[PDB]
RNA sequence: GAUCAAAAGGAACAAGCAUCAAGCACGCAGCAAUGCAGCUCAAAACGCUUAGCCUAGCCACACCCCCACGGGAAACAGCAGU
């Protein structure tokens, strides 16, 4: 069989562009504050943001001016003031800033979530870095910040299926068919993800 | 064929002709056309009103109870065909337009009173 | 939309748990053809009369 | 004040043998040690070896070290610019807040403000507690010490002060008003939650929010009207407002919750009433010039236990110095 | 709904609204 | 764990021409240094020439150098058109 070596050459000097000369995050996530578009990359936004990019801050061009970045902060999506009155809200234990950008932003971090005043543990990863809903608490109200306090039936054709197996089966069994619901959790639209599960661009 | 990002969505596909088109469902592929390739033979359906005014569509439900449970996707139209049977329940495309249309004659009984 | 955000979730909810029963039926039909209660009758017969 | 890390545990005494160290390795865009800019930092002997550091730790501020910029790193700057000049490179240090990135919130702060009444520095001393309201700070005793800097502004500037800086002052009397101690610390929260609602009506909430740290909330006026409620349980600048207001871009509000430009005769009697019952129950800058005095023990304790916890940081990252040159 | 709850949605999209009906008519003939 | 599906492993799988009859390591052992000299082929190896195909369709190519870092160079084998 005949070897393809020069693809295989391409695969890997292509594949050590992938990694080594990168533009790194301040380069390409920069954007244009007045047609609002971005160099490098040139498209533009949807109507529902085109003043929260304008107008309101980010993740990081905020914690970029705190002691140790605020090591222990906590911090809110814009609309989880807006979707949730009840507290919701991210904590930091890492950050990973970059030092390319003069006002130095972009970074990247993690920590803590809460959702809606439920809490869980083993720290994953901060979503939305790049966006600027994004809210600093302050260290004043904490403890007041803090406040947080089965079955459906079948489908119609499905119930005529089952009792009338029951009888096949021997005996009748009226008993009302009710599959469980409580097995299957309710996980809304804006409960953030795994940002490792996103690769960059 | 290796298709990078590939995932069942259960389609219906046209394969009559002009003027009176007919679609049949496969267990389609995503990136394949309408009429390419699929996983499995399904049972079709009629988009004629005919002799008798009758608009066919075929399900053998040991399998689609199956082929879902093989983890397939789904897409608009089709979710208006089981909701609508009873082996599935309704989607929120008809909850809004069946009452839609309801607001579209509840301004017609009174477009009909305006004039009257 | 607010009810139909419901009516999006209502529709989640039930036929996802519909879809743990579609998935364990036919692998209750992976279970009763390898493991079933006359399958363990193939098991030994098929040596039973061959022996 | 001086003489106590002056001891510090000798190395030695040349800066350009480092000049040409840190941007070559800048110039192969690798990081740079922690005790290697601290050691940039502990050999200045003239003015020019301030302004060399400015350049470096702006440089430094751009590495693969973003922290690592240890708080010492810091304060051995501090006794550099305490010793020199400490009246325009220091504060410049403090003016970009960003591009040098110090954050200096220890009793390292207070060798820093009790020595610029000692040279008395009128324009600028405005400027540094500016600049610890976006510092999160005020566990250590600096919360009277904050608010009698600006209490001896309040008397010498009466304007309209800036776009933000009505803002500039309610948040260094607030979070100094954190006080259990007098009624005084609950008079001086007063201040800040009156010039952060006159703001309400006038320009936004997101006056409130720019970049000191408030909240995205709308009540702050109600607040001090429920804690003048306590005052009772347990002032001259708030009737001003409580007329003016009455005098004469995105929606935030819910068309249910009700305007607050609509409760200005309800915010009228909702303060008035009970200011009788203040007189009946129970200046500003002399009395917290006591708290100078009867306060401020001087709690160097958590400053000398530091400064052996210094000797804790550096000896044990030069013993992986050491481990780092022998495996060669 | 609920209004507080609609007052949510009214809160996000001004530039952008329309005004509707709540019940559709029991039937139509 | 099913579904789907590469890579990879293994078995398959066009046409004409023996006036293409020999190919020229094309094999194997041993954990490994190394060893033996073998392997494929007249039951069609090896090589030419022709061809998209074993149509719910697939395979291949995407200006050329099998590829594309690179180079030639500035490329409709998208629609309509010339
Ligand atoms: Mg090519
Ligand atoms: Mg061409």
């Amino acid at each position: 069989v005949r070897p393809r070596l020069i693809a295989e050459l391409a695969r890997r000097v292509r594949a050590l562009r992938e990694q080594l000369n990168r533009p790194r995050d301040s380069q390409l996530y920069a954007v244009d504050y007045e047609t609002l578009t971005r160099p490098f990359s040139g498209r533009r936004l949807p109507v529902r943001a085109w003043a929260d990019v304008r107008r309101e801050s980010r993740l990081l061009q905020l914690l970029g001016r705190l002691p140790l970045f605020g090591l222990g902060r906590l911090v809110t999506r814009k609309s989880w003031l807006w979707q949730h009155d009840e507290p919701c809200y991210w904590r930091l234990t890492r950050v990973r800033p970059d030092y390319t950008a003069q006002n130095l932003d972009h970074g990247k971090a993690w920590g803590i979530l809460t959702f809606k005043g439920k809490t869980e543990s083993e720290a994953r990863e901060i979503e939305h870095v790049m966006y600027h809903d994004w809210r600093l608490v302050p260290k004043h109200e904490e403890e007041a910040f803090t406040a947080f306090t089965a079955s459906v039936p079948y489908p119609p054709l499905l119930r005529a299926m089952i009792i009338a197996e029951r009888q096949k089966n021997g005996d009748t069994s009226t008993e009302e068919p009710m599959l469980n619901v409580q097995r299957i959790r309710m996980e809304p639209w804006d409960y953030p993800a795994k940002q490792e599960d996103k690769g960059r661009a | 064929k290796a298709y990078r990002g590939g995932h069942l969505t259960i389609r219906l596909a046209l394969g009559g002709c002009t003027n009176r088109p007919f679609y049949r469902i496969v267990a389609a592929h995503n990136k394949c056309p309408r009429d390419g390739r699929f996983v499995e033979q399904l049972g079709s359906y009629d988009p004629l009103p005919n002799s008798h005014g009758e608009k066919l569509v075929a399900l053998n439900l040991d399998r689609i109870r199956h082929w879902i449970g093989c983890g397939a996707h789904l897409s608009k139209p089709m979710e208006k065909l089981l909701g609508l049977a009873g082996f599935f329940p309704l989607h929120p495309m008809m909850i809004t337009n069946a009452e839609r249309l309801r607001r579209k004659r509840a301004r017609e009984v009174l477009l009909a009173s305006q004039k009257t | 939309f607010f009810v139909l955000m419901e009516r999006y979730q209502h529709y989640r909810q039930t036929v996802r748990a519909l879809r743990m029963e579609f998935v364990s039926e036919v692998q209750r039909k992976v279970h009763e053809a390898r493991a079933g209660v006359l399958a363990e009758r193939k098991a030994l017969k098929d040596a039973a009369e061959h022996r | 004040d001086s003489h106590k890390w002056e001891a510090r545990e000798k190395e030695h005494y040349c800066l350009a043998d480092l000049a040409s160290l840190m941007d070559k390795t800048f110039e192969r865009k690798l990081p740079v040690s922690s005790l290697t800019i601290s050691r940039l930092i502990d050999n200045i002997s003239s003015r020019e070896e301030i302004d060399h550091a400015e350049y470096y730790l702006y440089k430094f501020r751009h590495s693969p070290n973003c922290w690592y910029l240890r708080n010492w790193t810091i304060h051995t700057w501090i006794r550099q610019c305490l010793k020199y000049d400490a009246q325009d490179k220091a504060l410049y240090t403090l003016v970009n807040k960003v591009q040098y990135g110090i954050f200096p919130d220890n009793f390292t702060f207070n060798l820093l403000m009790d020595s610029f009444i000692k040279k008395e520095n009128y324009k600028d001393a405005l400027s540094v507690v500016f600049e610890v309201m976006m510092q999160e700070a005020f566990e250590v005793p600096s919360t009277q010490l904050l608010s009698l800097y600006v209490l001896f502004h309040c008397l010498a500037k009466k304007t309209d002060f800036s776009w933000e800086e009505e803002r500039n002052f309610g948040a260094s009397l607030l979070l100094p008003g954190l006080k259990q101690k007098n009624s005084v610390g609950f008079s001086s929260q007063l201040y800040g939650y009156a010039l952060l609602g006159k703001v309400e009506l006038q320009q936004g909430l997101r006056a409130v929010y720019h970049n000191m740290p408030l909240i995205w909330k709308p009540g702050y006026l109600d607040r001090a009207l429920q804690v003048m409620e306590k005052v009772a349980a347990s002032e001259a600048l708030d009737v001003l407002g409580a007329v003016l207001k009455a005098l004469t871009k995105l929606v935030e509000q819910l068309d249910i919750e009700e305007t607050e430009q609509s409760k200005l005769p309800q915010y009228l009697e909702r303060f008035k009433a009970l200011h009788s019952k203040l007189q009946a129950l129970g200046l500003t800058t002399q009395l917290v010039k006591e708290k100078l005095s009867t306060c401020e023990a001087e709690d160097i304790a958590t400053y000398e236990q530091n400064l052996q916890q210094w000797h804790l940081d550096l000896v044990q990252l030069i013993q992986r110095e050491q481990q780092q040159r022998e495996q060669a | 709904p609920p209004e507080r709850e609609l007052s949510r949605l009214r809160r996000l999209y001004q530039g952008h609204l329309q005004e509707e009906s709540g019940p559709p008519p029991e039937s139509m003939p």
